């Protein structure tokens, strides 16, 4: 022993100053980097705000060439039973005016 | 003359 | 036994014991100082002797015995002084908690703390699908002007069809139908009446 | 209180009248009886200057350590952390030996400010979001009775057939 | 006991060694993590999912138009049919009505 536990001694004082300087100053720059790194990762995060996916697609318009045709024929027709329907009942007097005498 | 005790250890007994 | 003291360090940065070796070796040495001092004292004005001579290394033992007296009560009273040191100073009360953690004094457990960390991740990942059906929404809704606006053109479409009916004398065919096989049915008795009559 | 340094020097005083009371000049005349019968006004002369500077020695060399990191300062300094930590009586937390558990608390309040923001964000996302589907619910009705007017008038169109059949049937022989 | 307490004094050398090179080791962690998500920068079951996945067929909507004016066009098809049929009775009704002479 003696020396031996002076030696022993000495480097067991040696770890518990050096312990207890981890224990004080060690978290206090730990916690330095992990308030970077929150403030980092909550940056990045709002960096995908423009997520964007495009979706869409259609089945587009066929538009109206064609529409105003059909509506034009329904012009054609439209007129043709209106004269037809003030041109019939002139034949009705007609008719019942042969069947007296 | 000096021969005094060295060592005192710290943390025994 | 064996105290390491490791909270009353970090707050000193030296520990208690090392100090209170400084200060027992310091001491010693300056008991010894002293005690050299007296004998080289004495040993001059021994030499103003005359007549007779003492010898010197019986008062060289002389000294090493009052030395070792004083090594005795010196070694003994350095022993209950220090461990008074050590109880009432150079010690966290044990009651007391430094201001360096003081986060401490209302600890997190280790699973409320992993319980808060799966939550933050698990709200990251909400957020991100959160932003995206945002678009999804807002993407379906613009999607869905299109088709809006196309009913409202096929619709357009009818009211001008009934629009270019109303013009032209006939705006509800219908009616025309039923006014016009009526008086088609009309038509038929009588022409037939009048082509019986024919002959 | 005492402050702690009126108690180190308090202590350190009790030590040296401890140390005085041993060679109380009887023990040191005692064992130095050559040379004391001679001239025994030198002897007490020499003690006297020997207890003088070992125990004002010793006192110098503890206020030397007073200054040597600001002992009173530092001593000073936990008095008043002894002062205000007074009112708990219970055993405080100390270092268990584990990094993990004492990083989890101190690094624990900014993790929780971390995720009542993100709570919050997704929050505000979510809310928005309850707006814009009940938008989209609004647009996707509108589409559904757009139709059902569109189909509607349709089958007004295609009513007409049973009038025409009705005419096919009167002009039939 | 000089035995037991030097034992005790080997024994926490070794477990302060050990919670040393944890703190470094946590220590330096957090270091690189920090750093990296520093240099990161530079260089579907979602609230309301129902409302996502009710998303009617807007395509065949469309499509569903285009047909209703084919079935539009017949229809006008058929009633310009009928219309001939009618206003030739109606010619041959007014002809052998003037025939009587």
């Amino acid at each position: 022993m003696d020396s031996d536990i002076k030696v022993l001694e000495d480097q067991f004082d040696e770890i518990i100053v050096d312990i207890a300087t981890k224990r004080k100053q060690y978290p206090r720059k730990i916690l330095e980097c992990v308030i970077k790194t929150i403030k980092a990762k909550q940056e990045i995060l709002k960096q995908y705000h423009p997520v964007v996916h495009p979706l869409d697609l259609k089945y587009d318009p066929d538009p109206a060439p064609h529409m105003e045709n059909l509506k034009c024929r329904g012009e054609t027709v439209a007129k043709e039973i209106s004269e037809a329907m003030k041109s019939l009942p002139a034949l009705i007097e007609q008719g019942e005016g042969f069947s007296q005498v | 003359l000096d021969h005094l005790k060295n060592g005192y250890r710290r943390r025994f007994c | 036994s064996v105290d390491p003291m490791t909270y009353e360090a970090q707050f000193f940065g030296f520990t208690p014991q090392t100090c209170m070796l400084r200060i027992y070796i310091a001491f010693q040495d300056y008991l010894f100082e002293v005690m050299q001092a007296v004998e080289q004292v004495i040993l001059k004005k021994l030499d103003g002797i005359p007549d007779c001579d003492i010898s010197p290394v019986q008062i060289r033992k002389c000294t090493e015995k009052f030395l070792c007296f004083m090594k005795g009560h010196f070694d003994n009273l350095f022993s209950k002084m220090e461990q008074l040191f050590l109880q009432l100073i150079l010690r966290i009360p044990s009651n007391i908690l430094l201001p360096e953690d003081k986060c401490k004094e209302t600890p997190y457990s280790e699973e409320d703390f992993q319980h808060l960390q799966k939550e933050i991740e698990q709200l990251q990942e909400k957020y991100k699908t959160e932003l995206c059906t945002k678009q999804a929404l807002l993407a379906e809704l613009e999607e869905q002007k299109i088709v809006q606006a196309k009913l409202k053109q096929t619709l357009t479409f009818f009211d001008e069809l009934h629009n270019v009916g109303r013009d032209h004398g006939t705006s509800d065919f219908r009616e025309s139908l039923v006014s016009l096989v009526q008086n088609s049915r009309k038509l038929q008795n009588i022409r037939d009446n009048v082509e019986k009559e024919s002959k | 209180t005492i402050s702690r340094v009126k108690l180190l020097d308090t202590m350190v005083d009790t030590f040296l009248q401890k140390l005085v009371a041993a060679g109380s000049y009887q023990r040191f005349t005692d064992c130095y009886k050559c040379f004391y019968q001679l001239q025994p006004a030198m002897t007490q002369q020499i003690y006297d200057k020997f207890i003088a500077q070992l125990q004002t020695s010793i006192r110098e060399e503890i206020s030397d350590i007073k200054e040597e990191g600001n002992l009173e300062a530092v001593l000073n300094a936990l008095d008043k952390i002894v002062e205000e930590g007074k009112v708990r009586k219970e055993p405080a937390w100390r270092p268990s030996g584990i990094p993990e558990k004492d990083l989890h608390s101190v690094m624990a309040p900014y993790f929780l400010q971390q995720r009542d923001t993100l709570r919050r964000h997704v929050q505000k996302q979510e809310a928005e979001n309850q707006q814009l589907a009940d938008a989209v619910l609004a647009g996707r009705r509108q589409v559904e009775e757009l139709q059902l007017q569109v189909q509607a008038q349709q089958q007004a169109w295609q009513a007409l057939h049973r009038e025409q059949r009705e005419l096919v049937a009167v002009l039939r022989e | 006991s000089l035995e037991a307490s030097v034992a005790e004094m080997k024994e926490y050398i070794t477990k302060f060694s050990l919670e040393r090179q944890t703190w470094d080791q946590l220590l330096l962690h957090y270091q690189q993590e920090a750093k990296e998500i520093l240099s990161r920068g530079s260089t579907l079951g979602s609230s309301q999912n129902e409302v996502l996945n009710t998303k009617p067929d807007y395509q065949k909507i469309l499509q569903n138009q285009s047909k209703v004016f084919d079935c539009m066009e017949l229809v006008m098809d058929e009633l310009q049919g009928s219309v001939k049929q009618l206003q030739a009775f109606m010619d041959e009704s007014t002809q052998c009505f003037q025939k009587v002479s």
